[PDB]
């Protein structure tokens, strides 16, 4: 009986602690995923502006080399 | 043999038991500073059962209060009679116990039971020649319930030769504070199956219906049916606690009222039932302590069989009276008593009578109707158990449902063992 009392509490702490690190643990992954998912949304929007000023070089060039 | 130590768990375990002291060192002349102010030397003879001689002749109970939360053993302190009680012995913890068995056997309590032992050993070493100990608990909530039955084992490690006594609260709907009483009570069953050798069941219902039908009690306290405990606790403890030629001892009782030792599970009764003018002739007390009507567990005991009787009229009357009075019963319902135990009814009779009435009775019932009550809180747990209801306060603290599984298990087994002698 005296075996099984340790074996109860040291139970209690071993799931109050596992919940304690799949929540840190989860909570990390979430944070780590959105941080580059957003700035891959970002990315690409600026990618998308990188791409005209390239199309407007292209533009002004055709007017200088049509003369 | 002379000492008992007394233990009292939790709320209802501090709150019957601070009655119980109340009331019995009001019947020793003990006032609330600890001082005697008597009249007889038979209030004194055997005050060194329950009571320390202190320096200036003060008497102080050897009594121990625990809780797991420090609302109590304050208002005991605050109380009455609260000025009496050592304050060394007042071990209190400050978290609670939630009405949860596991929070009282095997988290929070367990960070102080061993607090509480010292205590409990230190009122030990000074006892001459410690004959048992004797707990004041409920079963439905946590402190009192997990509590006191990790207590009562620790108790049994530590001293394995001595007396157990529980003065046990069994819960009941009637009069409830939390649906999972019948959880915490049920796993208290098998705890005490195990570890005492004697167990007064006092039951809620019981006493509510005695409040409220017997006593014309509308809206009944908790107080209301404490003084009926206190009173039943007085009269048990009566031929301990006074003189003499036939006097008593814990373990002599104990032996001749458990036949076998799972089954010592006792179903109190009083009379009159009190909260009066006209004293009761002997043959009233009689036919009045064997009545349903005045039994603390709320079994009917023509049910079963009474394995064992113990009975304890207290006042001034006929000794021939009594025996004639205690034989006619007997003769004229010997189908209630079983015929394999032979002469299994014991009368005493005490001279000093308790505050207020001129001639009491106390009885003490080992009956194998008290099965009733087991089966009652046997379905009760099963509702909920067969949905795994309210399991994850308990499942939280490391519990299994195996130990739930396991319990439930022992009690319907204590319930074919009663009901086997029933039938024999
Ligand atoms: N007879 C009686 N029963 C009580 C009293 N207080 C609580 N109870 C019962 O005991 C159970 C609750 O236990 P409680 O002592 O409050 O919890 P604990 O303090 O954690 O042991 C319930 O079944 C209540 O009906 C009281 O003063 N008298
Ligand atoms: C079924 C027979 O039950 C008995 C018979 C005798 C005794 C007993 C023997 N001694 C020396 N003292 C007791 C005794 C009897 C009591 O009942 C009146 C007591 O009150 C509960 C008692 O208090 C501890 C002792 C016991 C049971
Ligand atoms: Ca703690
Ligand atoms: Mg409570």
């Amino acid at each position: 009986k005296r075996e099984h009392e340790r074996e109860v509490i040291q139970k209690a702490i071993e799931e109050n602690n596992n919940f304690i690190k799949m929540a840190k643990e989860k909570l990390a992954q979430k944070m780590e995923s959105n941080k580059e998912n957003r700035e891959a949304h970002l990315a690409a929007m600026l990618e998308r502006l990188q791409e005209k000023d390239k199309h407007a070089e292209e533009v002004r060039k055709n007017k200088e080399l049509k003369e | 043999m002379r000492e008992i130590v007394h233990i009292q768990a939790g709320q209802c375990g501090n709150q019957i038991g601070a009655k119980f002291w109340e009331v019995i060192s009001d019947e020793h002349g003990i006032d609330p500073t600890g001082s005697y102010h008597g009249d007889s030397d038979l209030q004194l003879e055997r005050i060194n059962v329950y009571y320390n001689e202190a320096t200036g002749n003060k008497y102080v109970p050897r009594a121990i209060l625990v809780d797991l939360e420090p609302g109590t053993m304050d208002s005991v302190r605050s109380g009455p009679f609260g000025q009496i009680f050592r304050p060394d012995n007042f071990v209190f913890g400050q978290s609670g116990a939630g009405n949860n068995w596991a929070k009282g056997h095997y988290t929070e309590g367990a960070e102080l039971v061993d607090s509480v032992l010292d205590v409990v050993r230190k009122e030990s070493e000074s006892c001459d020649c410690l004959q048992g100990f004797q707990l004041t608990h409920s079963l439905g909530g946590g402190t009192g319930s997990g509590m006191g039955t990790l207590l009562i084992s620790k108790i049994r490690e530590e001293y394995p030769d001595r007396i157990m006594n529980t003065f046990s609260v069994v819960p009941s709907p009637k009069v409830s504070d939390t649906v999972v009483e019948p959880y915490n009570a049920t796993l208290s069953v098998h705890q005490l199956v195990e570890n005492t050798d004697e167990t007064y069941c006092i039951d809620n219902e019981a006493l509510y219906d005695i409040c409220f039908r017997t006593l014309k009690l509308t809206t009944p306290t908790y107080g209301d049916l404490n003084h009926l405990v206190s009173a039943t606790m007085s009269g048990v403890t009566t031929c301990l606690r006074f003189p003499g030629q036939l006097n008593a001892d814990l373990r002599k009782l104990a032996v001749n009222m458990v036949p076998f030792p799972r089954l010592h599970f006792f179903m109190p009764g009083f009379a009159p039932l009190t909260s009066q003018y006209r004293a009761l002739t002997v043959p009233e007390l009689t036919q009045q302590m064997f009545d349903a009507k005045n039994m603390m567990a709320a079994c009917d005991p023509r049910h079963g069989r009474y394995l064992t009787v113990a009975a304890v009229f207290r006042g001034r009357m006929s000794m021939k009276e009594v025996d004639e009075q205690m034989l006619n019963v007997q003769n004229k319902n010997s189908s209630y008593f079983v015929e394999w135990i032979p002469n299994n009814v014991k009368t005493a009779v005490c001279d000093i009578p308790p505050r207020g009435l001129k001639m009491s009775a106390t009885f003490i019932g080992n009956s194998t109707a008290i099965q009733e009550l087991f089966k009652r809180i046997s379905e009760q747990f099963t509702a909920m158990f067969r949905r795994k209801a309210f399991l994850h306060w308990y499942t939280g603290e490391g519990m299994d449902e195996m130990e739930f599984t396991e319990a439930e298990s022992n009690m319907n087994d204590l319930v074919s063992e009663y009901q086997q002698y029933q039938d024999a």
